[PDB]
Formats: structure tokens, C-alpha cells, sequence
């Protein structure tokens, strides 16, 4: 429950649990693929696959550790799981190679093979991963020729095209002292890790800074992949959301839970509180669908994405989903946001408390890079406790009514109609 | 005519006629609209419009 965070030389971030079995350490950079540009897309994923190499991954496996890493939009994180007790050893592992080997793992015969696992890789998402190739183009036009809208796997022909000096020139640029952050989560103390990294001295890269840019900035448009050999259509669908340290950063998300998510063959699900079902199941107007308030740096996506077989009636689905949507701005009832409030605590509580460090120290490290600080678990709950029905009127009639959208989709989307009569059902007529 | 020649009779059939005659063409307008729906419009390029259609 304490979240704590100093800074000597380098940032030191940290969040203990006793009860937890193992102890996770890993360095987490503040830039990810929202730093790249349109033609070295795809090195912060190839830096994360060749640092789980099988050659650095069995170096840490003889000693006992496990690799995991993970490529965002804002962030990027290097970790390295291990026992209670051999919380030294990972960062033995962590210096040795981010410093030591950090020419050894750039070999012309480990990068080649790793080249060529992340195109097979990258490959199969774009042929069969439909939903999240229709989100990540979500982004790609709602944020278009701005850095939101780089892909995280990068693309296949920037991806081809690259090359060991690549990476060099990406690790030179923000592999940086200031723009990283040490985490360390699982039952370690605070006091515990600063010792073991203030010890070893030298700094390596000192008052270097990274490159700037100009700001993401979202535009109402839309991308359609027909394929009508694929048996579904999967579309998302959204409005410009919130940044992360934003004041409606949880308007946004609870308005989201308002509508949550569905799956048609889960009588459970079929049950909810959500007064869209009653227009979604008459004709069984899709398999599923789960709305999300996407939080970044400089902007957010709040919306919707759905999957569908009926194709012939695509238009009452998004029809009746943002007639819903319309109510947030004219009548949600109190009963709705207090449903909100409840489903919202428990879905915050499952993520900031899982019994996985390393999804932990993701959570945690992600946070102090943007906001210096991370808000309690206990603290989120007292803001959305105090979130009224007129905040979220307040909220969805500046974000929602009346306002551009961003679409893509994927599969059979013929039925999917034009942008004017998807944009005209952001409002109502009125007298 | 109603007649020896164009007289009263004739004009009086002919307006109760010209009353008549644009509800028929209402009902001619209604099949002949009947029958566009079935196929739709056809188009400038006088090719299938089956692939790009907007409502
Ligand atoms: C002798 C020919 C002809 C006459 C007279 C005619 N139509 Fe048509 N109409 C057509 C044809 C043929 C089309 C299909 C045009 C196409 O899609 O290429 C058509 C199409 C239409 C359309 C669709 C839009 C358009 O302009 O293509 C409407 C509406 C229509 N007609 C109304 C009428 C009405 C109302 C009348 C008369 C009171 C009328 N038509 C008289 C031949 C005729």
C-alpha cells in the first residue's frame, strides 16, 4: 500500500508486498513507439526481442531469473523477475546488460535471427489478430502523422529496412539516464534496492537529454480494411479521450464502464445493467463488444470496439450503441453511475493488485514517469466516490455530443455505412 | 365530343378528364418507381455500382 519514490543519481521507484513469493526489478524509459518516426517504426519492439534473446535469456535462466518485457506508446520496460533473495542478482543482470553486453547482443548472427522472428511475428498479427489490428489502425488514422499513430510491433516494411546502427542510434537517444526510472516490485524493500544501485557508481550517459517533437493531436477520419473473406466484421469506434493526469482522467473511465463490455454466449453477460442490451439482444446485433478510456501522455480514445456475423445490420448496432452514448450528455440516471462506481472500483482493484509483480511494476513505473508519483489505490477510490451525474454530464457534453469520431474496421464492414451518418448520431434533434 | 361538334359536353368531359388523369399518372409514378428499386440507378461509367454504394 506505500508507494515509495528518491532520486540520487538516478530515480529510484518502489512498492513492497511481504506477502508476495517472488521480487521483480526492471528499468522502465520514458519513451516508447510515440518516439519513433514513420521509418525506424519497430526498433523499441526489436530492442525488447533481441534483450529476450535466447542467448540472454539463458544466461538469466542458469541463474535462476526470468526476462519479460513490454513496448507501449509512452514507455518501454526491460524486467527481471527472480526470488526474494536473489534481488542482487538481477541487477547484476540488468547492468551487465545494458552496459557490458550492450555490444554483445548486437551480434550479426543474434540480430538477423531476432529480425527474423519479429517479421514472422509482426506478420501473423497483421494476417489473424483482427481486433487489435483494427484498434492499433484506430489509432494510427485518429492520430495520423503525429506520434500516437505509430504502431508498438512497427510496421513490416520499416521493419525489414532496419538495421544494428538503428538501434544504436534509438539506445543513444533514450536509453538515457534522464528519461529512464528503476522499479522494483514484489516484497523488496525500498532501502533494500537504493543501497544495492547507490552503491555501484558511474553514471554512463550523464546530462544528455532526448530529442523533442511536436504534439499528438486526434482527427476525425476513418480507415476501412474490407475483407470479405474474413466470417466477422470488427470495428472500434471513438472520440478524443483523456491524457493520463488529467481532471476527468476518471469521468472518462467510468462513463466507460456505464456501457462495459459484452459477450453474447455468456449467460452472465447477457444480465448486466446496461440498458443498451435490451437493444442489442432482440436481434442479436453482435458476439461482443467492450468499451475503454485509453489514456496516453499528451491525449486519449473513448469508445467502443465490437466484433459481429450479422452483416446486415452493422448500422442498427452502431446506431443503438451511440444513442446510448447521446444519454451521457442529457439523461444517465444515478443508478447507472453508482453501478459505474462499483464495477470501476473492482476492475482498478484487479489490475493495481494482482498477484503478478510484474504487471505491478508496468503499473507502477508507467505512472512515476509522467506524473513523478503514483496515486493509491485508496486515493482513486475517494475520486470516483465523488464523481456525480453532473460531472459526467459536464464530461461526455464537451467529449462526446457533437464531436468528431475516429473509425476502423476490418472483415465485412459493407454494411458499416458512411462517416456523416455514423458522426450524425453523436447528438439529437431538440426543439 | 358529345355531339355535332367541340360544344359544352365536350368541355365538361374534358375537365372532369383533366381531374382524372394526373392521380393515374401518380399510380404509373409509384410502379415505375417499384421497378428502379429492384435494380437501383444505373450510373455515368454504365458499369455495376454494387461495389461503392452510399445512401
Ligand atoms: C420514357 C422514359 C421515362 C419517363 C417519361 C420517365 N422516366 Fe423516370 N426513369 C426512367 C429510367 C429509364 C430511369 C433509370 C435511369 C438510370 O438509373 O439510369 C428512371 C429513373 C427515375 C428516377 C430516379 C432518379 C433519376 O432521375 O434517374 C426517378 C425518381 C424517376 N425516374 C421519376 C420519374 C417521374 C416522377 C416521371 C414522370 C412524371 C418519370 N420518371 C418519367 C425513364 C423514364
Amino acid at each position: 500500500a506505500e508507494v515509495t519514490q528518491l532520486s540520487n543519481g538516478i530515480v529510484v521507484a518502489t512498492e513492497h508486498n511481504p506477502s508476495a513469493h517472488t521480487a521483480s526489478v526492471g528499468v522502465v524509459f520514458g519513451s516508447g513507439a510515440a518516439n519513433e518516426n514513420p521509418y525506424n517504426n519497430g526498433v523499441s519492439n526489436l530492442w525488447k526481442n533481441i534483450f529476450l534473446s535466447k542467448e540472454n535469456s539463458a544466461v538469466a535462466a542458469k541463474e535462476g531469473l526470468a526476462l519479460s518485457s513490454n513496448i507501449s506508446r509512452d514507455f518501454q520496460s526491460y524486467i527481471v523477475s527472480s526470488l526474494p533473495g536473489s534481488t542482487d542478482k538481477s541487477l547484476d543482470f540488468l547492468n551487465q546488460s545494458f552496459i557490458q553486453q550492450k555490444a554483445n547482443l548486437l551480434s550479426s548472427s543474434n540480430f538477423e535471427a531476432t529480425k527474423k522472428s519479429v517479421l514472422k511475428q509482426v506478420q501473423d498479427f497483421e494476417d489473424n489478430d483482427h481486433p487489435n489490428r483494427v484498434l492499433e489502425h484506430l489509432h494510427s488514422t485518429a492520430f495520423q502523422n503525429t506520434p500516437l499513430s505509430l504502431p508498438t510491433r512497427g510496421t513490416l516494411e520499416s521493419l525489414e529496412n532496419l538495421v544494428v546502427a538503428d538501434l544504436e542510434s534509438f539506445a543513444n537517444n533514450h536509453f538515457l539516464n534522464s528519461n529512464a526510472v528503476v522499479v522494483g516490485t514484489g516484497n523488496i524493500k525500498h532501502e533494500d534496492l537504493v543501497n544495492s544501485i547507490e552503491s555501484k557508481n558511474l553514471s554512463l550517459q550523464t546530462g544528455t537529454k532526448p530529442v523533442l517533437k511536436k504534439k499528438a493531436a486526434f482527427l476525425g477520419s476513418e480507415v476501412r480494411l474490407r475483407d470479405d473473406t474474413l466470417p466477422k466484421a470488427w470495428i472500434s469506434l471513438a472520440v478524443e479521450g483523456e491524457p493520463v493526469n488529467s481532471p476527468n482522467y476518471f469521468v472518462a473511465k467510468l462513463a466507460a464502464q456505464i456501457f462495459g463490455s459484452y459477450n453474447a454466449f455468456e449467460p452472465a453477460s447477457r444480465l448486466q445493467g446496461i440498458k443498451l442490451l435490451d437493444n442489442i439482444q432482440e436481434y442479436q446485433l453482435c458476439d461482443n463488444f467492450n468499451h475503454f478510456s485509453l489514456s496516453y501522455k499528451d491525449s486519449g480514445l473513448w469508445g467502443f470496439s465490437t466484433a459481429t456475423r450479422n452483416v446486415t445490420m452493422i448500422d442498427d448496432l452502431i446506431h443503438f450503441t451511440l444513442k446510448q452514448w447521446n444519454r451521457l450528455t442529457i439523461s444517465v440516471t444515478d443508478t447507472e453511475v453508482e453501478r459505474a462506481k462499483s464495477l470501476l472500483k473492482l476492475q482498478l482493484g484487479q489490475l493495481y493488485e494482482s498477484g503478478n509483480p510484474v504487471n505491478d511494476a508496468n503499473l507502477l513505473g508507467a505512472e512515476v514517469l509522467i506524473k513523478g508519483s503514483k496515486l493509491s489505490l485508496g486515493e482513486a477510490f475517494k475520486k470516483i466516490d465523488a464523481i456525480t451525474v453532473k460531472d459526467v454530464k459536464a464530461w461526455a457534453g464537451k467529449r462526446l455530443w457533437d464531436q468528431d469520431i475516429a473509425i476502423a474496421g476490418t472483415g465485412q464492414i459493407e454494411g458499416l455505412l458512411d462517416y456523416m451518418r455514423i458522426r450524425s448520431d453523436m447528438s439529437m434533434m431538440r426543439w | 365530343w358529345g355531339g355535332f361538334s367541340v360544344s359544352n359536353p365536350t368541355i365538361q368531359r374534358f375537365f372532369a378528364l383533366h381531374y382524372l388523369v394526373p392521380f393515374i399518372i401518380a399510380a404509373m409514378v409509384i410502379m415505375h418507381l417499384m421497378a428502379l428499386h429492384i435494380h437501383g440507378s444505373s450510373n455515368p461509367l454504365g458499369i455495376t455500382g454494387n461495389l461503392d454504394r452510399i445512401p
